[PDB]
């Protein structure tokens, strides 16, 4: 039960007939039965700071006076 | 779609000619090279060419790993008075020669870099002493990151840096690093100052370099004996090796004929002789 | 391990002179300056003067100028900074930066620091 | 077995690796995570949080509550700057001292854009001008108001909206820029200087405080991960 | 037919007109004509200044003169424009600056002169030092000569003032002033002006760095290197002169980050 | 674990390998690369691009700017030569520093057609007839030329057209040559002689210059990579 | 996701039922999320050298006079 | 001086593989070559040395050869080169057909050199049975760890 | 299901203005 | 031109338009407008003086 | 490591005679030549003389002719060259190359060299 993940291609060799192009892949396959033993997947997200940033009750239109 | 490893194109069979047409004869003041091939002056007969210039690509060229520099550390007794040995470098491919030169055949590239990390050691003192056998940590510090000042300080803790702890007499250290530059290529020749020297300002606070660009420009490594001190003293030779790999050139500039004098382009007195004695007329 | 380690004391009386030294290890790629640096009692760091690789060119700060004379040698691998008329304003920490430069401000290697104090 | 060969880097220990290994509480009841609130993804989401920037980083201000604080007043109109800042960020005393400086110590490069916002604190009728700008670097830093004006400037009015905001638009040479003094990757300058005057009727404080505040933008990132100097252990 | 030929060459840039009855076709260095910035390749976020017909069009440098004695001569790019119109104007004024060029270098002489003049372009063009014991170390006042630019010297004599540096470049011509061989030189795009033939060169050069856009006064893209491959000589003559003209166009220029004007120390 | 078994070879370390491991930086955002001009694929096409051969090496010729220049006369026809040359590229001193002879100075063995180029560099009125000819190995090496006119060769006249080029078409014994002066590897001999002789009308300069260059073709190709000596540090 | 790729046979073994003759290929598997830990795929593409031999605005015939 | 090797690689310094060789005028192979290494002390002393590593350096014919243990060489910018760990299993590395001709050579009747007529019997002579005297290069083998005080 | 390895927002073109919406006028006050 | 054949040389014949210091030197004319002339073959040079002024018509 | 080392001075008067040595180590794998070579002060490196790997069968070059003396001692594992009647063009320096050679070309290994002069 591999799993095959996509690879966010930086430096490019001078190939689109194995390297290059053709988007590179790459495998991964658990070998333990806990979770904890996993390799980190990186393949995370990212979220809206406006949690952080707006934490208003009344929407901030930036085009509008804050305080009306 | 013309790969590296094609057969090169096939020589045709021409016959006798007489015609107004004129391979023979160009005028290198265009720039431009006369493109022709054997068939072109002389008559030739047909011929399947199985040679490739497969070899001779880029990415195949710089194939090989080349020793960069070699960073000495040393473990000694503890009741000594000089402090433990540890090395700093500060990482670059212009220390040696070989890899240098081979880089300039161009004006900037792009590699993802691999390095490889032989270390090797020995004892000093004529004593019959014991030292179990040594790790080592090889800390890349980058740019502005705190650089060790003790062989055991705070340093070592690299909660952020990436380390390699090499065990003596396993297979040599090696790791990955992806193309890291600030620019969009690598700049080998930068013919420029990193400041400007203003005139509302003082002629020193002006000055810098003429063809650097910053003066920290991939950062430091550092390497240490892990072991603590040992009454016996044990100096090593941590050798370092690059191959860059996945590697993109653009304009070829003429391969440096006088040896190299410092990370510039400048040349010293007494080594701008490369060609030798022949006469004209002799073959 | 480019052990920069100042030397000179500092406690001389208004309008002596000292001899700030400073020793040098570990690899110094010569190319690039070699300098000196204040921080004050109570002001920000200042650059005092910077000498070249092994060049004898260099510069001095406004401040300093002509009072101060920063040299070196290179055989002996060592910066010196003689000091001659030492004043109120002189009073102060110095270190010994020199490495990298390229200029007269970046650095990777500063060292310790000793205190001088022109007294009077 | 399967016949094998051992290849360079084998035995050796990345403190940046990314392997697997063995686990050492097999089936290990794991209790579940639960809602908590502001949860955080990526490090940016702090730092495009406004920060006070400390400023006036005197011997006699410095660590202090005064530092934070710029302050204005109703003497006459002159060219002469209230507070100059350097861009870089992560090694100017002033900012490196902020969210944003701090997440940049660790990494050696940032880039993006840059947004400074400044609060005006003093009484109700307390009016006035000011002009905040940013000069790319390259030339003489500003001085007086007639140079910095010629750059990227906000023209700001006092008044019932308390707050402006004048950003820092991410113009570098290089793509990304060192987060440590340097000149290949200066940054330019932020200055603010009386566009008019600042004016007060009688029986009122004839001197107040601005405060300051940093952000990075939606555009901003850092790379290379390094470690802090803001930090030590001594033995 | 109609008399189209390759040595008839009329260049158009602004309002400057160059043209030419003995030329040897034209040279776009690495093939790309220069170009504005894409967004694709953008870099500076603000709205960048192009110029054009202000700053495209040639500019013609003080004209240098020719004898058996000569050695060679150099200028950089964008410096040798420096104080040329609006484009130095610009210049100055902005942070960034990206710009291409198209140089044409003039001379003629008599079909009873003979000689070579080998102008080549290198990007980069890095030169080298006058001292034995300090590396990289000419400074700024002499990196960039401006208009007036340098030359190359037949010796490599080392400065030994010590207590007061010279500074400067000292660029061996047969090292082509960067520790080469001269023969290797054309792999650099270029033009050779052999007098029987020709009476120009033109060499189109496209914005080439590491960067998308890159501070100009700090740094110099191209490099313009015209050493005589032949001396020059004229009949039964001890004394031939002869001028070189360098007409150069900025081209695709854009600006970025406007400030206050810099006054660099030029000298 | 699965059983393996240790073959030969393994925790060696091959300067020539190309194995996969560990990255120090996990997760870094590269800056994307732009379009920069001329952009190069293989060391050959280098190596096609014409070169200027510094042929007259005399002990006061060598190293100098008068190397490359080859001079001609007005004196009458004799049948001696101009100049000669050995075909061994990258071991002859005359071509091994040509941008030809550098890039196989990193190989061992190189194969393939190469081209002369002559640039006659004398005033419009000056005319004549040359020939530069191969004569390929395995013979006395011509001094007159009644000899070399029997081999391959280009009958060149100057005039309008400026430039001459003759093709040495590919003959050997082997597939390729060695990139060192050897016997079994010879190449032949390049030679130039006057075909008429130079003419010149009055106030005329009597004697002016002929300048080489030398390119590999399409078809020619270069294996086995090694290390040059054209470069070495001493401690 | 294994990666599949043939071999330019050089020496040819005594064989075509196993080696020698029916195309020889080999696997590859990416062991790593980066792009740069890949290891270097040598089937690059090769190039006009024109663009350095060439370099003249109106097209170069070699059978006609260079200068018209 | 610390001793290092360099060897002019051919199958004929041993006799056995040679004759075998010999069963045939013509050959073509891929060359797989195996480095066994083995040490030891020398002198009457209880010293002591660390586990020693060797560096086995390809230089092919033209190539610069090492005159010191510890020259420019050794850095094998292009040089293809193998670091041996002593205790480790034996090295091991693939050398396809590197010959210039269609077909290895075992037997060559005939010179290098002909010894033409308007010339010197010296500047015409040549080996009889050789081709090229640097058919294949050598091979050049260090101690990669530096001096110990005992052999 | 915006990832971590996304390409940033992109930098739109906008030009000349001169209207009642004020981007640069703001109140910290409001914490945000 | 009205040289003999063997005669060469390249001329700068430029307008400026007014409002500024009559150039007496090229480096000031070679601002302008312009048209760099190469004596040859063809022995005529043209250069047009476009027409750039304040009012529709001059006096 | 095969170890070429000349001797054998170089300050004669003209006329007179020396004897060049040359101390050979490594594996010189007997079968070829070994050889001597000279480059001048000004000229272009030239063939001097060639032995035959232990078979005393030699050759001399043209201007050398019966005025030196090439031998061999492969018990000694050394080469000598005897020079007699040393002239105005004889001055100049020498190089032992015995290695592989097979002709009177062929080289994989030098000397240091070693100058003479024949003064007068
Ligand atoms: C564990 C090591 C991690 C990171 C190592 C960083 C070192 C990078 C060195 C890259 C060299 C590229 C040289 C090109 C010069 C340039 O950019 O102008
Ligand atoms: C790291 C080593 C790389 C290359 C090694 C090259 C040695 C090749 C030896 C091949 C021997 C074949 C002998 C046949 C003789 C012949 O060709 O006439």
């Amino acid at each position: 039960g591999a799993q095959v993940s996509s690879q966010k291609v930086g430096a490019h060799e001078n190939s689109n007939r194995a390297y290059g192009g053709s988007t590179i892949n790459y495998t991964t396959i658990n070998y333990y039965r806990d979770s904890a033993s996993n390799a980190a997947s990186k393949q995370d997200f990212s979220q809206d700071p406006s949690k952080f940033t707006e934490p208003i009750k009344d929407v901030l239109i930036k085009t509008a006076p804050m305080l009306n | 779609a013309a790969t590296s490893r094609d057969a090169l194109p096939n020589t045709e069979a021409s016959g006798p000619t007489h015609s107004k047409e004129i391979p023979a004869l160009t005028a290198v003041e265009t720039g431009a090279t006369n493109p022709l091939v054997p068939s072109d002056t002389v008559q030739t007969r047909h011929v399947v060419q199985h040679r490739s210039r497969s070899e001779s690509s880029i990415e195949s060229f710089f194939a090989r790993g080349a020793c960069v520099t070699i960073m000495t550390v040393d473990n000694p007794a503890s009741t000594t008075n000089k402090d433990k040995l540890f090395a700093v470098w500060k990482i670059t491919y212009k220390d040696t020669v070989q890899l240098r030169r081979k880089l300039e055949f161009f004006t900037y590239s792009r590699f993802d870099m691999e390095l490889t990390f032989v270390v090797t050691a020995n004892f000093t003192e004529t004593n019959n002493g014991h030292a179990l056998n040594q790790v080592y940590q090889i800390m890349y510090v980058p740019p502005g990151a705190p650089v060790p000042e003790k062989w055991d300080d705070y340093t070592w803790q690299t909660s952020s840096n990436p380390s390699i702890f090499y065990t003596y007499g396993t297979a040599p250290a090696r790791i990955s690093v992806p193309y890291v530059g600030i620019s969009n290529a690598y700049s080998h020749f930068y013919d420029g100052f990193s400041k400007v020297p203003l005139k509302d300002q003082s002629a020193a606070l002006g000055d810098s370099l003429y063809g650097a660009a910053s003066l920290n420009d991939f950062g430091i490594l550092a390497v240490r004996v892990v072991n603590d001190h040992n009454p016996t003293k044990v100096t090593s030779k941590i050798r370092v090796y690059l191959k860059p790999k996945h590697i993109r050139v653009w304009c070829p500039r003429p391969p440096r004929a006088v040896a190299y004098y410092g990370p510039g382009v400048d040349y010293k007195d007494g080594t701008l002789t490369p060609l030798s004695t022949k006469d004209l007329t002799t073959y | 391990q480019v052990q920069l380690q100042e030397s000179g004391g500092g406690s001389a009386q208004t309008g002596g002179s000292l001899r700030l030294s400073c020793a040098a290890s570990g690899f110094t790629f010569s190319h690039g300056y070699m300098a000196w640096f204040r921080q004050a009692p109570e002001k920000e760091r200042e650059w005092v003067a910077c000498v070249r690789t092994s060049g004898v060119s260099a510069y001095y700060a406004d401040s300093v100028l002509g009072r101060f004379t920063i040299s070196q040698d290179n055989a002996k691998s060592t910066l010196y900074l003689q000091m001659n008329n030492l004043k109120p304003e002189d009073t102060a920490m110095y270190y010994c930066a020199a490495t990298s430069i390229s200029c007269s401000s970046g650095y990777m290697f500063w060292g310790q620091g000793t205190q001088v104090t022109v007294s009077s | 077995g399967l016949p094998v060969m051992n290849t360079p880097g084998s035995n050796q220990y990345l403190t940046a690796d990314n392997f697997q290994s063995p686990c050492a509480l097999p089936e290990f009841d794991v209790t579940p995570p639960i809602d908590i609130p502001g949860e955080v993804k990526n490090m940016m989401e702090l730092a495009e949080i406004d920060t006070m920037i400390p400023f006036d980083l005197s011997a006699t201000k410095k660590n202090t509550m005064e530092m934070y604080r710029v302050r204005l007043s109703d003497k006459p109109h002159t060219d002469d700057p209230i507070l100059c800042l350097s861009l870089s960020p992560a090694s100017d005393p002033r900012l490196s001292h902020t969210m944003l400086g701090e997440i940049l110590n660790y990494y050696t490069h940032w880039a993006g854009s840059l947004k400074f916002t400044f609060l005006f604190c003093g009484s109700m009728m307390a009016t006035g001008k000011l002009l905040v700008s940013y000069a790319p670097p390259g030339a003489d830093p500003p001085k007086k108001r007639k140079e910095a004006m010629l750059g990227t400037h906000v023209i700001w009015d006092i008044g019932l909206q308390s707050s402006c905001t004048m950003v820092v638009p991410w113009i570098s040479n290089t793509t990304y820029r060192q987060t440590i003094d340097d000149s290949f990757t200066e940054g330019g300058y932020i200055s603010v200087f009386y566009q008019t005057r600042i004016v007060v009727p009688l029986s009122t404080p004839r001197e107040m405080d601005i405060l300051g505040f940093v952000s990075a933008c939606n555009d901003f990132s850092v790379r290379l991960l390094r470690d802090t100097t803001h930090i030590e252990q001594k033995a | 037919a109609c008399g189209y030929s390759d040595r008839v060459l009329q260049l158009t840039l602004g309002n400057s007109t160059i043209t030419t009855q003995e030329a040897a076709n034209s040279v776009v260095a690495y093939g790309r004509w220069p170009e504005y910035l894409r967004d694709s390749e953008a870099n500076p976020v603000d709205q960048p200044t192009e110029p054009d017909v202000a700053a495209c069009r040639f500019y013609t440098l003080d004209t240098v003169s020719w004898t058996k004695e000569s050695r060679g001569w150099w200028w950089k790019l964008p410096d040798a424009l420096r104080d040329m119109g609006l484009f130095g104007q610009n210049m100055y004024y902005h942070y960034l600056g990206r710009s291409g060029y198209t140089v044409h270098v003039q001379c003629n002489a008599s079909k009873f002169h003979q000689g070579a003049l080998g102008v080549f372009a290198v990007p980069e063009m890095c030169l080298a030092g006058d001292s034995n014991t300090t590396t990289m170390h000419t400074s700024y006042q002499n990196a960039n000569p401006g208009e007036k630019g340098g030359t190359f010297t037949g010796t490599f004599t080392p400065d030994n003032n010590q207590t007061s540096p010279a500074r400067r470049f000292c660029p061996v011509d047969y090292l082509l002033g960067n520790g080469t061989l001269l023969g290797n030189a054309f792999v650099f795009p270029h033009q050779i002006i052999n007098l029987r033939t020709n009476n120009c060169a033109t060499l189109v050069l496209p914005y080439v760095n590491s960067l998308s856009i890159d501070s100009m006064v700090k740094h110099n893209n191209w490099g313009i290197a015209i050493l005589p491959l032949a001396p020059l000589n004229f009949a039964s003559e001890s004394s031939p002169e002869i001028p070189i003209t360098l007409t150069i166009a900025p081209m695709c220029c854009e600006f970025n980050g406007l400030r206050n004007i810099t006054l660099p120390r030029l000298q």
